[PDB]
């Protein structure tokens, strides 16, 4: 299950 | 802190450089200064504070995940005492990514939330507050689990609230909430069928509003909506 | 150092555990413990000291790297001052990996080396010496650069002759000292035809010698012959 | 150039 990846910009 | 001789546009600077050189650390630490500067972020600001913290704290989850697993299989019937070390070992990084959970928390709490008014940064600090509370649910195991789970569904559920209200359905920071609403209620509170529930009502209230959008964002909302997809499939 | 108080075999455990949970500061900092008990360290043991120092000083290059691009463009013709945050966190990060690689020479000098007897030992701590001086030489610019260069050079070459006295052509710790010194040699001493020679004659003498191993250690042997003829298909 | 990868075991 994926949570917002938010590991970029 | 050791950022408070730095300007606070040097910070920002440097954060994004950390960011291209992938030293999230470092990225983490600069925005920590900026935050510590005692004024609101921007948009672009809000983004490199949660990049550089979702980053840290992702590869100490990874590492927990590792550890616990082995630690586990340890404790299985039939395995060969290693000693203390996995779970000594498993408590440092443990501990190591309570205390940053515990940072980026006390950076909402101190001051960034009581000053967000905007619906958008309000709603995006609230959505981080719920994310570090499910990280410190991930491993939590004492006294305090329930009340810790607790504290991630209130901010959750206040940054709900608002974006419901002043936010379209295909907002990015909409959308991303909702997708970690529900990861939440999949992986922390037992309740697939609430986050099974609110992915598919946020897919299909993003896809009928759609049509409003520019190119470019329909490309931002479509990414996310993607997500919810992919959990739905893993979930049904 | 703060791990006097664990046993050497805990801190082995633990440095494992770190590889595995890809936590390579902490594997290095486990290492540099067991390295400080005072013992020589076994063929598996030398093995996790340089794996934790070489991930831990390749994410500082590659970050240099990055950090020292986007300075040599803003220093060129035409590039809009930016002010020194960009030399000042390069400055930052060339600093730290000096001080990793200091840390590892010291761990050699302090008794690593005059301890190491047998030549699969010895010949692994000098390719280790070459190789954390060639890092310093990759970011030296000062009075001492060419000292730190033949530093470089003369471990690597006392690690040469006593591989080519005591080691056969296949052994892989021989061919990756050669391989390395090549490396050193194209890149740091500016003479690739030396590099291109060495890379030759290593591939040559091990592909001649081939015929003497074990299946296992024909696969060893062949996986470091590739990354030679990888370098010579680049360089001619 | 590649030196030795060095980065696993
Ligand atoms: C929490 C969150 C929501 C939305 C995004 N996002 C990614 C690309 N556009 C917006 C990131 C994080
Ligand atoms: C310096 C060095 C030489 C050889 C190896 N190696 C890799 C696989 N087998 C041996 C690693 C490092
Ligand atoms: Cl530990
Ligand atoms: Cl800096």
């Amino acid at each position: 299950a994926g949570s917002i990846p938010g590991r970029r910009s | 802190g050791a950022m408070g001789s730095m300007e606070r546009a040097s910070l920002i600077q440097k954060a994004k450089l950390a960011e291209q050189a992938e030293r999230y650390e470092d990225m983490a630490a600069f925005m920590k200064g900026a935050v510590e500067k005692g004024e609101e972020l921007s948009c672009e600001e809000r983004n490199l504070l949660s990049v550089a913290y979702k980053n840290v704290v992702g590869g100490q989850r990874a590492a927990w995940r590792v550890l616990s697993s082995i630690e586990q299989k340890s404790n299985e019937e039939g395995s060969e005492e290693k000693g203390p070390e996995v779970r000594e070992y498993r408590e440092k990084v443990e501990t190591e990514l309570q205390g940053v959970c515990d940072t980026v928390l006390g950076l909402l709490d101190s001051h960034l939330i009581k000053e967000a008014g905007d619906a958008e940064s309000r709603v995006f600090y609230l959505k981080m507050k719920g994310d570090y509370y499910r990280y410190l649910a991930e491993v939590a195991t004492g006294d305090d689990k329930k009340r810790i789970i607790d504290s991630a569904r209130s901010a959750y559920q206040e940054a709900m609230d608002i974006s419901k209200k002043e936010m379209p359905p295909t907002n990015p920071i909409r959308l991303g909430l909702a997708l970690n609403f529900s990861v939440f209620h999949y992986e922390i509170a037992n309740s697939p069928e609430e986050a099974i529930s609110l992915a598919k009502t946020t897919f299909d209230e993003a896809m009928a509003d759609l049509h409003t959008l520019s190119e470019d964002s329909y490309k931002d909302s479509t990414l996310i909506m993607q997500l919810l997809r992919d959990n739905l499939t893993l979930w049904t």
